[PDB]
C-alpha cells in the first residue's frame, strides 16, 4: 500500500474564533537514551598471533 | 561474474558481510533522519479554502494547487536550484509526502500557532497569534495591534525579498 | 526536548548502559469555541489583556488566562490601556468595570 | 596438534570419526587422547592486563 | 520493545566482536588458518610467508 502520513484535521479557522482548553491531562512519557557501551579492549598481538 | 574471483574471496571471510551490513546502517539511517525532521505531526493539517489572515500573505510558503507537485513556489524554486554492483536505494519518504508534511506543519502553525505541537490544535486568529509571539519577546500586544498592517505589509515584503533572494543567488 | 506537551517535570532512571527519563507534561484537554476580540472599546479608550485574552460566550464578554478556560469579569485591574478604538481592527464595545 | 591450554576432563561425548573439536575460532577447545579415548576440555591459560 | 535502543547497542557491540573472533578462521589466502599448523608443517623460509 502506499502508506498514510496521518489522519486529516481541517482546524476550523475563523478570524474572531479560538479554542480554550477546559481541562488538562498530566502525561508521562518514556525517553529511553544510550549512554555507554561495553569497555572492550582487544590485546593486538595476541589476537593476530597469539 | 568470475566464480574463481568469489572462490579466492571467500578465504578473505565476512568483509562484504560487513560492509553490506554498514552500508545497510546508513541507507536506513537517512530513513530514520528523515522521519525525526518531518513527521513530527501525526495530523494532517489543512489551511482554510479563505486566506483571511489580517493582512498576512502565504502564498509563498502554502502550496501551490495549480501544480501538479503540490509545492509552494518557495519549495519549487529549492527543487529547481539543487541539481558494477552500484545501487541507489530510493527514500522511504518521497518528496510530495515530504511536501505533504511541511503544508501540514504550516497550516498546523497558521491556523493554531504553537498549540498543536503541545496537544490539540487550538484556533486562533492570527493577529493574535502574533501579538502572543510579541509577548513572548517582551513587547506588548497593543503595538502589534496599532502596527499590524505595517506588519504585515513588512512579513509580505520580507517572504517576497527570500524568494527574490533565493532566485538570483547560485 | 523533555517530552510531548508542556514540560512540568522529569524523572530520571537508570538502565542497563543507559538512562529511562520519565517526562512529565502537560497536555490541554476539551477545549471548547469561543468568540475572540483583540480589545475592548470602552469610553473611548482600547483595552487589552494584561496577561489573557478576550473571550465570549455567545452574549457576554470575559478575560481569561490562555491555556485554561477561566472566565473573569473584565475590569481595570486585569486590562491596560492604549490608545482609542479607532486604530485596532476587530474591536468591539463591551463595558470595562472599575473596582 | 599443538598448542597451550588448561585440560580438563570433559563432559563432551564425541562421535567414533571425531578426534578434535574447535569453537568459534577453529582452535580446538575439546580433542580425544589417542591412547585412552577420552576427551578433555581445553580452557585456554589466564591472560591479563598489566 | 520497549527498551530497544539499548538492546540495539548491546547487540552490534556483540555482532561486532563475534564477527572479530570469526576473522580468526579465514586463512587469507594462506595454507591454513592456524599459525601452529604452520609452525609444526614447515620451514621459517616458506612460514614467514
Ligand atoms: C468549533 O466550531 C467549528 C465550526 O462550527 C467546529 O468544526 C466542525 O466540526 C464538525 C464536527 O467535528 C464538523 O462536522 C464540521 O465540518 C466542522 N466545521 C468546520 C468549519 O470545521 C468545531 O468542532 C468546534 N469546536 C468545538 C471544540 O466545539
Ligand atoms: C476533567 O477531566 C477529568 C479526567 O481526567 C475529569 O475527572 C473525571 O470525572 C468523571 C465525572 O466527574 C469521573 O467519573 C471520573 O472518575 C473522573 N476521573 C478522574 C481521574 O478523576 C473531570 O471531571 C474533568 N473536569 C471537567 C470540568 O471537565
Ligand atoms: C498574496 O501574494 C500573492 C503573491 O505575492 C499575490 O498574488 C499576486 O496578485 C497580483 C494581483 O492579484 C498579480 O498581479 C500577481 O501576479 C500575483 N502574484 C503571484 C505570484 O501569483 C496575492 O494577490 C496576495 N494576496 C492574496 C490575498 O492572496
Ligand atoms: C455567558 O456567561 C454568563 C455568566 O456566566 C451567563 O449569564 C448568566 O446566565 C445564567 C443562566 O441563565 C443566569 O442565571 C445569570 O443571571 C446570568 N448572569 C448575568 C450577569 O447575566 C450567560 O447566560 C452566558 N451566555 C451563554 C449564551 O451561555
Ligand atoms: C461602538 O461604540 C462606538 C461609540 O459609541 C460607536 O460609534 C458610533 O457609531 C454611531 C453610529 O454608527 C455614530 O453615529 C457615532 O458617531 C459613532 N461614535 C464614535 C465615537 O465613533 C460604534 O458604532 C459601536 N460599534 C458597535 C459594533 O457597537
Ligand atoms: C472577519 O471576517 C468577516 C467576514 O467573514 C468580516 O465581516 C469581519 O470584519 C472580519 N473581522 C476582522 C477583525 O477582520
Ligand atoms: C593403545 O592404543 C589403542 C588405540 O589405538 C587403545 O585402544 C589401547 O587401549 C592402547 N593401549 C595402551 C596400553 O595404551
Amino acid at each position: 500500500y502506499t502508506m498514510s502520513l496521518g489522519a486529516e484535521n481541517s482546524v476550523a479557522y475563523s478570524n474572531n474564533s479560538i479554542a480554550i482548553p477546559t481541562n488538562f491531562t498530566i502525561s508521562v512519557t518514556t525517553e529511553i537514551l544510550p549512554v555507554s557501551m561495553t569497555k572492550t579492549s582487544v590485546d593486538c598481538t595476541m589476537y593476530i598471533c597469539g | 561474474d568470475s566464480t574463481e574471483c568469489s572462490n579466492l574471496l571467500l578465504q578473505y571471510g565476512s568483509f562484504c558481510t560487513q560492509l553490506n551490513r554498514a552500508l545497510t546502517g546508513i541507507a536506513v539511517e537517512q530513513d530514520k533522519n528523515t522521519q525525526e525532521v518531518f513527521a513530527q505531526v501525526k495530523q494532517i493539517y489543512k489551511t482554510p479554502p479563505i486566506k483571511d489572515f489580517g493582512g498576512f500573505n502565504f502564498s509563498q510558503i502554502l502550496p501551490d494547487p495549480s501544480k501538479p507537485s503540490k509545492r509552494s513556489p518557495i519549495e519549487d524554486l529549492l527543487f529547481n536550484k539543487v541539481t558494477n554492483g552500484l545501487t541507489v536505494l530510493p527514500p522511504l519518504l518521497t518528496d510530495e509526502m515530504i511536501a505533504q508534511y511541511t503544508s501540514a506543519l504550516l497550516a498546523g502553525t497558521i491556523t493554531s500557532g504553537w498549540t498543536f505541537g503541545a496537544g490539540p490544535a487550538l484556533q486562533i486568529p492570527f493577529p493574535m497569534q502574533m501579538a502572543y509571539r510579541f509577548n513572548g519577546i517582551g513587547v506588548t500586544q497593543n503595538v502589534l495591534y496599532e502596527n499590524q498592517k505595517l506588519i504585515a505589509n513588512q512579513f509580505n515584503s520580507a517572504i517576497g525579498k527570500i524568494q527574490d533572494s533565493l532566485s538570483s543567488t547560485p | 526536548f523533555c517530552g510531548k506537551g508542556y514540560h512540568l517535570m522529569s524523572f530520571p532512571q537508570s538502565a542497563p548502559h543507559g538512562v529511562v527519563f520519565l517526562h512529565v507534561t502537560y497536555v490541554p484537554a476539551q477545549e471548547k469555541n469561543f468568540t475572540t476580540a483583540p480589545a475592548i472599546c470602552h469610553d473611548g479608550k482600547a483595552h487589552f489583556p494584561r496577561e489573557g485574552v478576550f473571550v465570549s460566550n455567545g452574549t457576554h464578554w470575559f478575560v481569561t488566562q490562555r491555556n485554561f478556560y477561566e472566565p473573569q469579569i473584565i475590569t481595570t485591574d486585569n486590562t491596560f490601556v492604549s490608545g482609542n478604538c479607532d486604530v485596532v481592527i476587530g474591536i468591539v464595545n463591551n463595558t470595562v468595570y472599575d473596582p | 596438534l599443538t598448542g597451550t591450554g588448561v585440560l580438563t576432563e570433559s563432559n563432551k561425548k564425541f562421535l567414533p570419526f571425531q578426534q578434535f573439536g574447535r569453537d568459534i575460532a577453529d582452535t580446538t577447545d575439546a580433542v580425544r587422547d589417542p591412547q585412552t579415548l577420552e576427551i578433555l576440555d581445553i580452557t585456554p591459560c589466564s591472560f591479563g592486563g598489566v | 520493545s520497549a527498551l530497544g535502543k539499548l538492546q540495539d547497542v548491546v547487540n552490534q557491540n556483540a555482532q561486532a566482536l563475534n564477527t572479530l573472533v570469526k576473522q580468526l578462521s579465514s586463512n587469507f589466502g594462506a595454507i591454513s588458518s592456524v599459525l601452529n599448523d604452520i609452525l609444526s608443517r614447515l620451514d621459517p623460509p616458506e612460514a614467514e610467508v
